[PDB]
RNA sequence: UGGUUCGUGGAGCCAUGGGGGAAUCUGGGCGGACCACCGCCUAAGGCUAAGUACUCCGGGUGACCGAUAGCGCACCAGUAC
RNA sequence: GAGCUAGCCCUGGCCAGGGUGAAGCUGGGGUGAGACCCAGUGGAGGCCCGAACCGGUGGGGGAUGCAAACCCCUCGGAUGA
RNA sequence: GAAUGCCGGCAUGAGUAACGAUAAAGAGGGUGAGAAUCCCUCUCGCCGUAAGCCCAAGGGUUCCUACGCAAUGGUCGUCAGCGUAGGGUUAGGCGGGACCUAAGGUGAAGCCGAAAGGCGUAGCCGAAGGGCAGCCGGUUAAUAUUCCGGCCCUUCCCGCAGGUGCGAUGGGGGGACGCUCUAGGCUAGGGGGACCGGAGCCAUGGACGAGCCCGGCCAGAAGCGCAGGGUGGGAGGUAGGCAAAUCCGCCUCCCAACAAGCUCUGCGUGGUGGGGAAGCCCGGGUGACAACCCCCCGAAGCCAGGGAGCCAAGAAAAGCCUCUAAGCACAACCUGCGGGAACCCGUACCGCAAACCGACACAGGUGGGCGGGUGCAAGAGCACUCAGGCGCGCGGGAGAACCCUCGCCAAGGAACUCUGCAAGUUGGCCCCGUAACUUCGGGAGAAGGGGUGCUCCCUGGGGUGAUGAGCCCCGGGGAGCCGCAGUGAACAGGCUCUGGCGACUGUUUACCAAAAACACAGCUCUCUGCGAACUCGUAAGAGGAGGUAUAGGGAGCGACGCUUGCCCGGUGCCGGAAGGUCAAGGGGAGGGGUGCAAGCCCCGAACCGAAGCCCCGGUGAACGGCGGCCGUAACUAUAACGGUCCUAAGGUAGCGAAAUUCCUUGUCGGGUAAGUUCCGACCUGCACGAAAAGCGUAACGACCGGAGCGCUGUCUCGGCGAGGGACCCGGUGAAAUUGAACUGGCCGUGAAGAUGCGGCCUACCCGUGGCAGGACGAAAAGACCCCGUGGAGCUUUACUGCAGCC
RNA sequence: CGAUGUCGGCUCGUCGCAUCCUGGGGCUGAAGAAGGUCCCAAGGGUUGGGCUGUUCGCCCAUUAAAGCGGCACGCGAGCUG
RNA sequence: CCGAGGGUAGGGCCCGUGACUGGGGCGAAGUCGUAACAAGGUAGCUGUACCGGAAGGUGCGGCUGGAU
RNA sequence: CGCGGGGUGGAGCAGCCUGGUAGCUCGUCGGGCUCAUAACCCGAAGGUCGUCGGUUCAAAUCCGGCCCCCGCAACCA
């Protein structure tokens, strides 16, 4: 339920903000935060390696439990749902009957006060983590490990999910958020339900300053530059591309495929992405 | 000071 | 207006200092050359 | 591929990054593709004075300079600036 | 060589005073319930006027300058990219 | 003798320009060889959110005192930030270190690289961040939270006493956090007092007064009072906090809970210790046994780690508290008390500037705190002033042109000019009132108008106090008074209509462009399944991202509205196990060299043999492209219609003489007396057109165009006046330039524009103030143009390589 | 080409005469008045505005007339831009 | 004081007129095609939508005022 | 007298390069179908190739001059 504003400035005319209705706790768990070292897109050489980064709001990293096979069988109560600035999803604070506390990505529909549990025997309820083999075909799932014990890699952004399509040998077939059809090993853990905060994609930033808050510096077109800088640079007046449209580094950027040909994972990908 | 231009 | 020389004792010592010079192949050659030339000062003066 | 006078040349020799991979004198390498004959030499361990180069330093000597010259500096100069 | 300048990282600091009056909230009206309307409260905003501060629009002066970019008048921004 | 040669010396310009903010000076006294310039005194002017005061950088003796004046000081100099000498900086509590960590740097382990070296978890370093104990006054020529005085406090060591399971670099808690707004109570600071203390004063018409003038505080331990912050207590279970744990976490139960209790700050009080004005006399003395009290205003500061709201979701580590492990419980630690112990470095002075950065004692630049009073609605704005600080290190005259900065102007009012450039006008506050259009916010301060001072009288609410008075903050009504004029001075929008462009606030060519350019939310295409793609790197390793397709990269377009047509033949990219071509390699038909031979050596056909290319398809918000000639309607004209050639397909909607139109000032209409511009149309669009987007669009703009009103020295058309210069006298004294010069006009001549040649004319010698026609005047070895088998940046289906990718 | 600043305007003039006006004339298809044409004549005079950078030109309102040319397309060590 | 009216400025309604432009009506014998009336030679009509020289065509849904 | 392309039955286009040959669509004329017109069907006619000159045995064709019709260019200032 993205929130609108009345047009009392030119920017408020279009700005929309998330409604924050699912949030129940407005400060994070002190024992679960650590400093997030901002990079400005610079690598250990000090060189910019990702252009146009920097200057966004200060953030604390929240440690997320992307394993959950860590504590098989031990139930936990959902204590709160909190804002996380390091990711699009909301996150859920879990109180294990152990006394241990952890954050997970908050699936859609998860309710404060309910319980969750992980393991081969867990019920098929939103928020529960099982190996992929023990989850029924057709189940919508998120936070999927891509290799056993290596941590949840797939379907983590707000609103996303994968669907279990079928089984074959030691592997289950998943339809990923991109539409790709892929084999993921059956011992890979996954969590029942789709990620929440599915309205995320409808926020209208509304003004340039909003991108600055997120750490996004202004992106300048190659066509606005000079030939020293860019294939599209130069020309008297405005100028079309005048060559196949290219990146700053000269490689083509309209159609040219870029996945490595002889990559071993090709044996495990059934169908490339959709739409 | 811009030089005079006899162009 | 603001000119280019804006003195700073710590900046001076950490940039041109004896220990900055010694840490580096090129900086040692600087010291080696200024000794061969007989410089009274191998390194900039700064009060620290 | 490099080295050699040898820039692919009839291109051997010496060295070797890659592949394959022996033999112990009736063994092996060389004599400019290669073959025969005839010869030369003993690879894949190491050391070795002297004759040779240089001049921060000392001395000796100039059909060398003589303070705008001779070292950047005859003098408190790699200084002042 | 980033003690100038450009960008980023870490840690601090600064922005007189006045103005406009969003959402929400409360109450009243409204309806089957509503939407909604009215008033009060409220204090939002790359909102308004304007110093500091940051700029450098137009003109004039200066032109072996006070100055290798300055001065006067005027002008832009001033809770924000 | 020449090289715009090199080094040095010395000329010319020239007693010329200038002497560095137009805040400003005058006199008397003194000193001295010498005084506009040093010292003292009186008068005058300037700053006063500073041009005053206090920190931090940076500077490095410039500080204070005695003696000096060659040089430095834009003049002078007896003076000085100058020369010589002597003196001067005092800390357990201030700042930094023997404490902590941030980015970052370094780096046992480890990883990588021909060498040099590059990485790298821990750890170490690293501060203007965390943490940590001193306040007031006095004293020196010069230091002072440092010395002294008064009152306070911290750690370490040892001892005594009491208490306790003591004990850590390990576990845990805490430290610990944003932005805007903000409550209560205080302090800082300030205003008034008919009260308290004070040297005095009565002037010139009046006043001996509730007169004038001056001052009326600061620091303080425990205790207490006020205001706040922090904090649940007990018990049972326990598998989590990488050992242990009574701590912490989770669960349960009981009690306490707009409290309390405990604890910690701030403020007040407080033993006591200080301070203490005007004026007068000589920094000191006095005043003075100084008084030290009431009322009001009141923070952005304090209580604080306070409250609320919001989204962009807001450091770490140590100190500290708690838990326990080895251990040790003769120890050890906690509390109280006593005695002892407590190191290193800085401290002078300048510090918006003559001591820092700008070659200068340079109108520039330089971070933090304090920054008083009155009035103007407010304020750090503006005017004047306090404290304090200055008059800017050349002066004296004169009162030309001309220049700069400024004031006024008859009648006219944009006629000025590329242009209302510039300058007028308008100008704050209160009230009245306010259009098209609109995205319903706005447009809006639209426009346009009225009010504004002072006096008396009546009166409303808020704060303080008491519910009153007094104080204080906002008012309301009536009656009057004065001037040309009441935001009476200073600070403070000219307005409107209509087009182009860009939605908007932003950004830019430091130092000739601020814009229509860039960016921007937003739209689309495309790549990327995660050891992602992509980027930097030889690599290791990084960034991407401690992210995961609602995500990340690349590209174009650029809010929003209504839309974005046709062509896939060429190029690109995408798909296509067939076919064609295809390198090394495989294969070895068949030859060759040599040898007596066994053999050794060489060449070598078919055939098998990747990517790429060919070939077959797809694909436009991929690169791109979107026709010609001829004829035809019952007036004419023009062609809805037809014919034919060509193409991959022949430009759709919308727009159009345009930021695009050559012919062009197209034609018609509007506006004007008159309009190459402007606005509205038309369409034979040289040469618009749909994301290098097309057509519109409220609001926005120091953008560019056209018009009108207001008002003006812009102009007809100039005049007068002010000051700073120019000018004259005293002081100091440059510059570019310069073959030498005894350097006139005309008409000719000359390498074609003559002071210098010819002929003629004219002309006594030398300056001063002015003007710029000439000396093809100065400056800069033309930046345009060409030339050089000169250079550099940039491009590509130029050539040839290389990285990278297959 | 070791630099002769290049359009227009403004200011300031000065000159030529192939004369725009004013003065004097001859011829006229000159009745008068007003013209046409040519001759002599350079003394003086030759306006203000709208458009455009404009020179030029067109237009408005006047006038005795609204002349044409040279002076480095006169004049940037005089200004503008 | 009020006050005819005059002046300034800004709005509202109505009439007239305007380069150009939109469609409408009418007009003895113009050009193009043939959409409808017969199953009108694709049943017609219809609201909407998109397209096309033109009538019209096509999509979706509806009506019989459709035939055999 | 800057550069390029074009001129052939009535219209619009082949033929030129590579000399000996004029071709295609439409139009026109005669006939047929139909009550009639169009469509359709069957036949036919019409171009000495812009002009002049040359080369050749022979010129639409190859070469040169002229005429006409389009199209492009015109920069440094
Ligand atoms: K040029
Ligand atoms: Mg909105
Ligand atoms: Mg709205
Ligand atoms: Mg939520
Ligand atoms: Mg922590
Ligand atoms: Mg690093
Ligand atoms: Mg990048
Ligand atoms: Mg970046
Ligand atoms: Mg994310
Ligand atoms: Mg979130
Ligand atoms: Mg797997
Ligand atoms: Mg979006
Ligand atoms: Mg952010
Ligand atoms: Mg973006
Ligand atoms: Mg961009
Ligand atoms: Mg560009
Ligand atoms: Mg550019
Ligand atoms: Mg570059
Ligand atoms: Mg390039
Ligand atoms: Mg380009
Ligand atoms: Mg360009
Ligand atoms: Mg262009
Ligand atoms: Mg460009
Ligand atoms: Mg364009
Ligand atoms: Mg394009
Ligand atoms: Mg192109
Ligand atoms: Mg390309
Ligand atoms: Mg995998
Ligand atoms: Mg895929
Ligand atoms: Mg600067
Ligand atoms: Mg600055
Ligand atoms: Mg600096
Ligand atoms: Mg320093
Ligand atoms: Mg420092
Ligand atoms: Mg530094
Ligand atoms: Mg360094
Ligand atoms: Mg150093
Ligand atoms: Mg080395
Ligand atoms: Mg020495
Ligand atoms: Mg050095
Ligand atoms: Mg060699
Ligand atoms: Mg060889
Ligand atoms: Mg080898
Ligand atoms: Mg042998
Ligand atoms: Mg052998
Ligand atoms: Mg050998
Ligand atoms: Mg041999
Ligand atoms: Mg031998
Ligand atoms: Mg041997
Ligand atoms: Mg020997
Ligand atoms: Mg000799
Ligand atoms: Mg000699
Ligand atoms: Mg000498
Ligand atoms: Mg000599
Ligand atoms: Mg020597
Ligand atoms: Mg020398
Ligand atoms: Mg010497
Ligand atoms: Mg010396
Ligand atoms: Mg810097
Ligand atoms: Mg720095
Ligand atoms: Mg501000
Ligand atoms: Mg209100
Ligand atoms: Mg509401
Ligand atoms: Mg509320
Ligand atoms: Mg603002
Ligand atoms: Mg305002
Ligand atoms: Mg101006
Ligand atoms: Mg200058
Ligand atoms: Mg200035
Ligand atoms: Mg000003
Ligand atoms: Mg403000
Ligand atoms: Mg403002
Ligand atoms: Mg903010
Ligand atoms: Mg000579
Ligand atoms: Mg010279
Ligand atoms: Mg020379
Ligand atoms: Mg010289
Ligand atoms: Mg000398
Ligand atoms: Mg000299
Ligand atoms: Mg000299
Ligand atoms: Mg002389
Ligand atoms: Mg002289
Ligand atoms: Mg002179
Ligand atoms: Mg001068
Ligand atoms: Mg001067
Ligand atoms: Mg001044
Ligand atoms: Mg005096
Ligand atoms: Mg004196
Ligand atoms: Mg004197
Ligand atoms: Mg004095
Ligand atoms: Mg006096
Ligand atoms: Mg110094
Ligand atoms: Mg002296
Ligand atoms: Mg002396
Ligand atoms: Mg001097
Ligand atoms: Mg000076
Ligand atoms: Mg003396
Ligand atoms: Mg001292
Ligand atoms: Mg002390
Ligand atoms: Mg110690
Ligand atoms: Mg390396
Ligand atoms: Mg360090
Ligand atoms: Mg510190
Ligand atoms: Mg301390
Ligand atoms: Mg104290
Ligand atoms: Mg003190
Ligand atoms: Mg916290
Ligand atoms: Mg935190
Ligand atoms: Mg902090
Ligand atoms: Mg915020
Ligand atoms: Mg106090
Ligand atoms: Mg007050
Ligand atoms: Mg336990
Ligand atoms: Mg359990
Ligand atoms: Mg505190
Ligand atoms: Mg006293
Ligand atoms: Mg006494
Ligand atoms: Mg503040
Ligand atoms: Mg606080
Ligand atoms: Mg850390
Ligand atoms: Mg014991
Ligand atoms: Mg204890
Ligand atoms: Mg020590
Ligand atoms: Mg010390
Ligand atoms: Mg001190
Ligand atoms: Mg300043
Ligand atoms: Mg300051
Ligand atoms: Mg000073
Ligand atoms: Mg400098
Ligand atoms: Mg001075
Ligand atoms: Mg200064
Ligand atoms: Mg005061
Ligand atoms: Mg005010
Ligand atoms: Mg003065
Ligand atoms: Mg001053
Ligand atoms: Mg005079
Ligand atoms: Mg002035
Ligand atoms: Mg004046
Ligand atoms: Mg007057
Ligand atoms: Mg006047
Ligand atoms: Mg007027
Ligand atoms: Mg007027
Ligand atoms: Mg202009
Ligand atoms: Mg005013
Ligand atoms: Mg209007
Ligand atoms: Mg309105
Ligand atoms: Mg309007
Ligand atoms: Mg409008
Ligand atoms: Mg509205
Ligand atoms: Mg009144
Ligand atoms: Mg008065
Ligand atoms: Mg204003
Ligand atoms: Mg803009
Ligand atoms: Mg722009
Ligand atoms: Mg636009
Ligand atoms: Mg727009
Ligand atoms: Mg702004
Ligand atoms: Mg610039
Ligand atoms: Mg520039
Ligand atoms: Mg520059
Ligand atoms: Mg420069
Ligand atoms: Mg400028
Ligand atoms: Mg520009
Ligand atoms: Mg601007
Ligand atoms: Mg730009
Ligand atoms: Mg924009
Ligand atoms: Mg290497
Ligand atoms: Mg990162
Ligand atoms: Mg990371
Ligand atoms: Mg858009
Ligand atoms: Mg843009
Ligand atoms: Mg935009
Ligand atoms: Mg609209
Ligand atoms: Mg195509
Ligand atoms: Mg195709
Ligand atoms: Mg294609
Ligand atoms: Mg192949
Ligand atoms: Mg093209
Ligand atoms: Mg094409
Ligand atoms: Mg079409
Ligand atoms: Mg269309
Ligand atoms: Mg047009
Ligand atoms: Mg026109
Ligand atoms: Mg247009
Ligand atoms: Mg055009
Ligand atoms: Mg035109
Ligand atoms: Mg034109
Ligand atoms: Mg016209
Ligand atoms: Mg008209
Ligand atoms: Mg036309
Ligand atoms: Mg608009
Ligand atoms: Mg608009
Ligand atoms: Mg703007
Ligand atoms: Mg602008
Ligand atoms: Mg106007
Ligand atoms: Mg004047
Ligand atoms: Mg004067
Ligand atoms: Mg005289
Ligand atoms: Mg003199
Ligand atoms: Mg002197
Ligand atoms: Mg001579
Ligand atoms: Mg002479
Ligand atoms: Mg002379
Ligand atoms: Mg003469
Ligand atoms: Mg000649
Ligand atoms: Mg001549
Ligand atoms: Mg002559
Ligand atoms: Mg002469
Ligand atoms: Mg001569
Ligand atoms: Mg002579
Ligand atoms: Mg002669
Ligand atoms: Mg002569
Ligand atoms: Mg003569
Ligand atoms: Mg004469
Ligand atoms: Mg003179
Ligand atoms: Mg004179
Ligand atoms: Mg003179
Ligand atoms: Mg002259
Ligand atoms: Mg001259
Ligand atoms: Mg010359
Ligand atoms: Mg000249
Ligand atoms: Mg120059
Ligand atoms: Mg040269
Ligand atoms: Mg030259
Ligand atoms: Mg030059
Ligand atoms: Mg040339
Ligand atoms: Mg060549
Ligand atoms: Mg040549
Ligand atoms: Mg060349
Ligand atoms: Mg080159
Ligand atoms: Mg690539
Ligand atoms: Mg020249
Ligand atoms: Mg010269
Ligand atoms: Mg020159
Ligand atoms: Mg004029
Ligand atoms: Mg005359
Ligand atoms: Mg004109
Ligand atoms: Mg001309
Ligand atoms: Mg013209
Ligand atoms: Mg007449
Ligand atoms: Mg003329
Ligand atoms: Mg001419
Ligand atoms: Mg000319
Ligand atoms: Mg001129
Ligand atoms: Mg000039
Ligand atoms: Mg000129
Ligand atoms: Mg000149
Ligand atoms: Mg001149
Ligand atoms: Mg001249
Ligand atoms: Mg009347
Ligand atoms: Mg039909
Ligand atoms: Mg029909
Ligand atoms: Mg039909
Ligand atoms: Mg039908
Ligand atoms: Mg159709
Ligand atoms: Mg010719
Ligand atoms: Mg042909
Ligand atoms: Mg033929
Ligand atoms: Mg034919
Ligand atoms: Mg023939
Ligand atoms: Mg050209």
């Amino acid at each position: 339920a993205v929130k609108k504003f009345k047009p009392y400035t030119p920017s408020r005319r279009f700005m929309t903000v998330a409604d924050f209705s699912e949030i129940t706790k407005t400060e994070p768990e002190k024992s679960l935060v650590k400093p997030l070292k901002k990079t400005g897109g610079r690598n250990n050489q000090g060189r910019i390696t990702v252009r146009f980064r920097g200057g966004g709001h200060k953030r604390l990293y929240r440690i997320i439990d992307f394993k959950r096979w860590d504590k098989v069988g031990i139930p936990a109560k959902v204590a709160a749902i909190e804002y996380d600035p390091n990711r699009s999803a909301r996150i859920a604070l879990l109180h294990y009957v152990d006394g241990e506390k952890r954050y997970i990505i908050a699936p859609d529909g998860l309710q404060v006060g309910q319980q969750v549990v992980a393991g081969p025997d867990a019920p098929i309820q939103v928020g529960n983590a099982l190996p992929l083999r023990f989850i029924p075909v057709g189940t919508v799932v998120h936070a999927v490990e891509l290799e056993p014990k290596k941590g949840a890699k797939l379907a983590r952004a707000a609103g996303t999910s994968a669907q279990i399509q079928g089984r074959e040998g030691d592997y289950v077939i998943l339809r990923l958020p991109s539409g790709e059809l892929r084999k993921v090993h059956g011992e890979c853990y996954a969590t029942v339900g789709a990620v929440g905060n599915a309205d995320h994609k409808n926020i209208v930033l509304g003004k340039a300053g909003r991108s600055r808050w997120l750490g996004r510096r202004p992106h300048v077109r190659g066509a606005a530059m000079n030939p020293v800088d860019h294939p599209h640079g130069g020309g008297e007046g405005r100028a079309p591309r005048g060559r196949p449209p290219a990146s700053p580094w000269g490689w083509q950027t309209k159609g040219l495929k870029t996945r490595k040909r002889r990559k071993p994972s090709s044996r495990f990908i059934i169908a490339r992405r959709k739409k | 000071m811009t030089h005079s231009m006899r162009c | 207006m603001k000119r280019t020389w804006q003195p700073n004792r710590r900046k001076r010592a950490k940039t041109h200092g004896f220990r900055a010079r010694m840490r580096t192949p090129g900086g040692r050659k600087v010291l080696k050359r200024r000794r061969q030339k007989g410089r009274w000062r191998l390194t900039p003066a700064v009060r620290k």
